[PDB]
């Protein structure tokens, strides 16, 4: 019975790729051709955050793109004002293993999780003028790697049980529970719209999935390795991801395959963070040499560096504006540069 | 004479070369590193008195090059104050470089509670204070002396009484040299004889090379103290013991011996800053 | 006071 | 949050006086702390600061040197010690707490007060109205002006709005010129310009009856302008 | 057990397998004039003058 | 100072929240940070109980020196994603169970992990402390069951003083750093406070070479 089955779901393997590669007659690199450079970009750095005093794992924006939150190794959260460098809030984590975190929309929560298998979730704004933690979602078995708010009631999670979940956070339940993946979930990202997100696994596949119906819709392959890094296109009709190969991909949603490959033979590390600008003209990695690479996103070209760190890059960002990209490291340091 | 041209030239080359390397020791603690460990907070205060002790040397070669003193008594009673300020809390900062050195290897355990950096700002602020007070004479009786057109800045004793002399320069050799001495000499050797003992630094042929070097240095830092300062006092002691007759040569030995003892200062930051380790970093960063 | 010619860090002519 | 206050009562003339307040239900440590009065038929005005963590004191001008505020942050307890009292001192006391960080309310919790009895280049705010008759259902409008304009180059404009009820401490309704505090319906509104400034109620309920006052933060002395009455 | 999951397997891929596909050279057309559009307001690609950057000091 | 009042409150409210962070950073710096690593059924547990979610972690306080211990055998996850958290620890200790190479068998399981551990990117200068356990269940067993079945190259009597060397040896063989790091292997006793005190005397040693390096003597 089971050698049947096999046969059958090679046989449907051997159909969606007949379709794949019927769709696909020309590719980006022609039609994106014969369009002037960039040119070479140059920035600097305007700040420089410091008082962690350990090793820095994350970084969120918040929507009005003055304030930010990171994440330590010591067991601190800081909230940071980045017009002037001063320091709204400090606050004591219960376990100092942390590995992501997030600001709410609203501006009201912040989360955080990490190697105790929980997601806490901290309220701001309060009448006795500190913070405290108001809830503690327990039910993954596995490493918490990512979390974001679609609100302030519903929060998506991924974790190393090769699972993610959706939550309710008054009640403390999950509703939705998404399992299709077979090694550990690394990142997520959501759409702009909110009805869909993708995620990026261990076992190197990339796939798409529908929040109300609980569904997994696509699934996307092609890295030779882990995938620690996924990313939405501005608007929302693809996506890019950075692996443990030393490349760096693009996919179309509508296609249903990959559009084009960012590498270079003088970078053999791998990379760890990935984002889009405000029109999605350039494309910023970190990477494990120290260093951040901009590249040309309708192009395949190198247009410039970000060279100011001792130790590994860990995090980046782009504000919802468009004026600055933040950048955290292994060295403790946070830095502005535009 | 033909003498003092290369004697003025030997003053300003020590000169520039002490404030080359001690403003650049301060501008790479003050900027790229910080000051967060008692180290670096014992070897800046270091850098500035010895900074501070380098800029006194033109008014003596303004005075070698013609034999009188072109400035008026204020400024040379200035300049015996601050020389003798700077000298005395560079050799106490030496001193208590190595008894921190001690303390932290001989006994980790026990000194963890006294080490932190409050404690070390504090013995900071102690040792200026004592430097200032133990002075006090230089300041109070020094003036200038002249016979003939021609004077010269020097430490007038009450009296005119010939035993001032050797009850000062008895002072000054036991307070400056001595007891510092053995201070560092025993606080190295037990550092040696601990270091041999741990069994993690020894038994292979690699880990024995590093154990040499650290041999090799301390008895580098010591060596080099005693040369720069045995002759000066050897000097004077024998000037105040026994009338000498002055004669030309005898001009130019005691004028190399005296600038002799500022070479210290201009060897202490390669010895203490530039090989460490933990500078190469930020040395290699700022340029 | 009386006159020593090499003390301390100075040579007085006398 | 309660503040409760204490001390206060009958003085001669010449006499010395410590006065208290005690805090419960919040963090303490965390705000720093006024206090202000109010003479017996007079406007609001300012007496001293003490800032969190006690690097800063401010006092006013009418009483500098004859009055100290401290506080015990283990004890929870704010004091004001007072010599030398005059007639002028006749008066109802009050505490306020104030915190201040990138988007934050100062000025949101008074206290009941206390009284005391003694026996026998600022900036200038205008208050034109008073006595404003008015029905329920009805919109009105307050305006209020200064000497100097409040607007600082940062992008900032430094105005409050107070509301006293009969027989009850004031209320903070509006600050920074255009914010709502929490807790107050929508029917108020603030607006202005650089010199001049107006609040807005919509629509007139019977609960909003008493005294509005305006109030500057741009610089020290803070400075009150007078009342103006709403009657029926 | 097993069986269950090659069952599990074969009805995912049949789902997935009926999806329409456009072709590449439309959706590769519709991603460059998304950035035609927008490219006038955005303050990375061209810097704006220090009278407008917050981040001047 | 084209400054406000309540801007000059934020910067003062700033510095003193600069003052606390150096203060907690500085009390943190002290602690003695350890790793714990076994495979199942290692005796792991009894040096638990002797000494005072997906991490557990024990302190206790021994001789005026302050422990913080940390076990991460429950998260069942790939390790490479993971390991690297924990550099900068003191020191690792490993547990071994001697009783367990009849039971392929378990001892070349235990010999495979300690390899990978010890020959890793991320602890290259960590001292290693080895914990064989079990010594009366081995000195009954190996009367019966000759040592072969687990080596088949030994050739020394089937008795506990040559065979406890010859696996000690066949543990150390394993090291591939012997200039950087130090194994020290101790043979437990479990009705003792033994234990405690060797562990102290080895890391020990770690503070002295940390406080020559900055110092700058070496």
């Amino acid at each position: 019975e089971l050698d049947q089955l096999r046969q059958e779901a090679e046989q449907l393997k051997n159909q969606i790729r007949d379709a794949r590669k019927a769709c696909a007659d020309a590719t980006l690199s022609q039609i994106t051709n014969n369009i002037d450079p960039v040119g070479r970009i140059q920035m600097r750095t305007r700040r420089t955050l410091r008082g962690h005093l350990a090793k820095i794992y994350a970084m969120h924006w918040g929507t009005d793109s003055r304030l930010l939150v990171s994440a330590s190794q010591d067991g601190k959260l800081i909230i940071w004002d980045s017009y002037t460098t001063n320091k709204v809030h400090a606050i004591p984590l219960r376990s100092s293993w942390v590995m992501t975190c997030a600001y709410a929309p609203s501006g009201n929560y912040v989360a955080c999780g990490g190697l105790d298998n929980i997601c806490s979730i901290y309220n701001l704004k309060t009448r006795e003028g500190n913070v405290r933690v108001s809830r503690e979602l327990a039910g993954h078995t596995g490493y918490l790697s990512c979390c974001r708010f679609l609100d302030d009631n519903q929060i998506v999670t991924s974790s190393g049980d090769t699972t993610c979940a959706l939550w309710d956070i008054e009640t403390g339940q999950q509703t939705t529970t998404f399992t299709g993946h077979t090694g550990d979930v690394m990142s997520l990202s959501l759409a702009p719209d909110t009805r869909l997100f993708v995620s990026g696994a261990c076992d190197a596949s990339a796939k798409l999935w529908d929040v109300r119906e609980g569904m997994c819709r696509q699934t996307f392959t092609g890295h030779e390795s882990d995938i620690n890094a996924i990313c939405f296109f501005p608007n929302g009709n693809a996506f890019a991801t950075g692996s443990d190969d030393a490349t760096c991909r693009l996919f179309d949603l509508r296609a249903d395959q990959e559009l084009m490959t960012y590498s270079h033979d003088n970078i053999i590390c791998g990379i760890t963070s990935v984002s889009f600008s405000k029109s999605g003209r350039l494309l910023l990695a970190g990477y494990d040499d120290f260093n951040c690479n901009v590249w040309d996103a309708l192009k395949a070209d190198r247009a410039g560096v970000l060279a100011g760190h001792d130790n590994r890059v860990s995090c980046l960002g782009v504000t919802d504006d468009g004026m600055a990209v933040a950048t955290g490291s292994w060295d403790s340091f946070l830095k502005i540069w535009n | 004479l033909t003498s003092n041209a290369v004697l003025t030239f030997i003053y300003f080359v020590v000169c520039i070369i002490g404030l080359c390397g001690n403003t650049l020791v301060i501008y790479v603690i003050l900027r790229y590193a910080k000051m967060k460990t008692i180290t670096n907070i014992y070897i800046l205060n270091l850098a500035i008195a010895d900074e501070l002790f380098m800029l006194g040397l033109p008014f003596l070669a303004m005075q070698v090059a013609l034999v009188h003193w072109p400035f008026g008594k204020a400024i040379c009673r200035v300049v015996m104050t601050v020389d003798g300020i700077n000298q005395f809390t560079s050799i106490f900062c030496l001193t208590v470089m190595s008894i921190d050195r001690y303390l932290a290897v001989v006994h980790p355990i026990k000194s963890a509670k006294w080490r932190r950096p409050r404690t070390a700002k504090m013995i900071t602020m102690a040792v200026w204070g004592v430097s200032l007070l133990v002075i006090l004479p230089i300041m109070i009786y020094a003036g200038l002396r002249s016979n003939q057109g021609r004077s010269s800045c020097t430490i007038n004793w009450p009296g005119e009484s010939g035993a001032w002399y050797t009850g000062f320069i008895i002072y000054t050799f036991i307070l400056g040299f001595l007891v510092p001495l053995t201070i560092i000499c025993l606080c190295y050797l037990f550092i040696i004889i601990k270091v041999k003992s741990v069994r993690l630094l020894s038994g292979s042929r690699e880990k024995d090379r590093n154990l040499r070097k650290v041999t090799r240095m301390v008895s580098i830092v010591v060596a080099v103290f005693i040369f720069c300062w045995l002759p000066f006092y050897i000097f004077n002691v024998s000037s105040v013991s026994m009338a000498i007759s002055p004669t030309p040569a005898l001009k130019g030995m005691f004028d190399f011996v005296v600038v002799l003892t500022y070479a210290n200062s201009c060897a202490n930051p390669i010895l203490y800053a530039f090989l460490s380790d933990n500078f190469k970093k930020s040395f290699q960063n700022v340029l | 006071a009386g006159c020593k010619n090499f003390f301390w860090k100075t040579f007085t002519s006398c | 949050v309660q503040l409760v206050e204490s001390g206060g009562g009958l003085v001669q003339p010449g006499g010395s006086r410590k006065l208290s307040c005690s805090a419960s239900g919040f963090a303490f440590s965390s705000f720093g702390m006024h206090w202000v009065r109010q003479a017996p038929e007079k406007g609001l005005e300012w007496v001293a600061y003490i800032s969190s963590g006690s690097g800063t004191i401010y006092y006013a001008d009418t009483v500098k040197g004859r009055f100290t505020i401290s506080r015990d942050d283990p004890k929870n307890t704010l004091f004001l010690q007072m010599t030398s009292l005059r007639s002028e001192d006749t008066a109802m006391y009050y505490c306020v707490r104030s915190i201040y960080y990138y988007g934050s309310s100062p000025f949101d919790f008074w206290g009941q007060g206390t009284t005391l009895t003694v026996s026998s280049s600022d900036i200038v705010m205008t208050q034109a109205t008073s006595s404003v008759p008015v029905t329920p259902g009805e919109s009105v409008s307050i305006s209020c002006r200064s000497s100097k304009s409040l607007l600082h180059s940062n992008g900032n404009t430094y105005l409050y709005w107070f509301l006293q009820r009969p027989g009850q401490s004031p209320q903070l309704l509006i600050y920074r010129m255009s914010n709502l505090a929490s807790g107050v319906p929508d029917r108020f509104s603030g607006s202005g310009s650089g010199t001049a400034f107006t609040l807005t109620i919509s629509r007139l309920e019977a609960e909003d009856v008493g005294v509005y006052y305006c109030m500057q933060h741009l610089e020290y002395p803070l400075t009150f302008g007078a009342g103006t009455k709403l009657e029926l | 057990a097993s069986i269950a999951q090659a069952r599990k397997l074969v009805e995912q891929l049949k789902m997935e397998a009926n999806i329409d596909r456009i072709k590449v050279s439309k959706a590769a057309a519709d991603l460059m004039a998304y950035c035609e559009a927008h490219a006038k307001e955005d303050p990375l690609l061209t810097p704006v003058p220090a009278s407008e950057n917050p981040f001047r000091e | 100072c084209t400054l406000s009042a309540e801007d000059k409150a934020a910067v003062e409210r700033s510095k003193m929240i600069d003052r606390n962070l150096r203060e907690d950073g500085e009390k943190a710096a002290k602690e003695v940070k350890l790793l714990l690593l076994g495979a199942g059924e290692s005796g792991k547990n009894t040096i638990v109980k002797q000494m005072k979610t997906g991490i557990v972690e024990t302190h206790f306080t021994f001789k005026d020196l302050y422990f913080k211990m940390f076990d991460v055998g429950a998260q069942r996850s790939e390790r490479k994603k993971w390991i690297h958290c924990f550099e900068g620890v003191t020191a690792i200790i490993f547990c071994v169970a001697l009783s367990d190479y009849d039971l392929m068998n378990r001892m070349h399981a235990s010999m495979k992990l300690f390899d990978s551990i010890c020959n890793n990117k991320w602890f290259t200068e960590t001292s290693i402390i080895l914990f064989l356990n079990k010594k009366d269940l081995f000195e009954e067993k190996i009367k019966r069951s000759p040592l072969t079945i687990c080596y088949p190259e030994y050739t020394g009597s089937n008795t506990y003083e040559e065979a406890a060397a010859y696996i000690q040896c066949q543990f150390e063989d394993l090291n591939r750093r012997k200039d950087t790091k130090e194994i020290y292997t101790h043979f437990t006793c479990s009705t003792d406070t033994k234990n405690v005190q060797f562990v102290f005397d080895a890391v020990t040693d770690v503070i002295i070479k940390n406080n020559l390096k900055e110092c700058g003597l070496y």
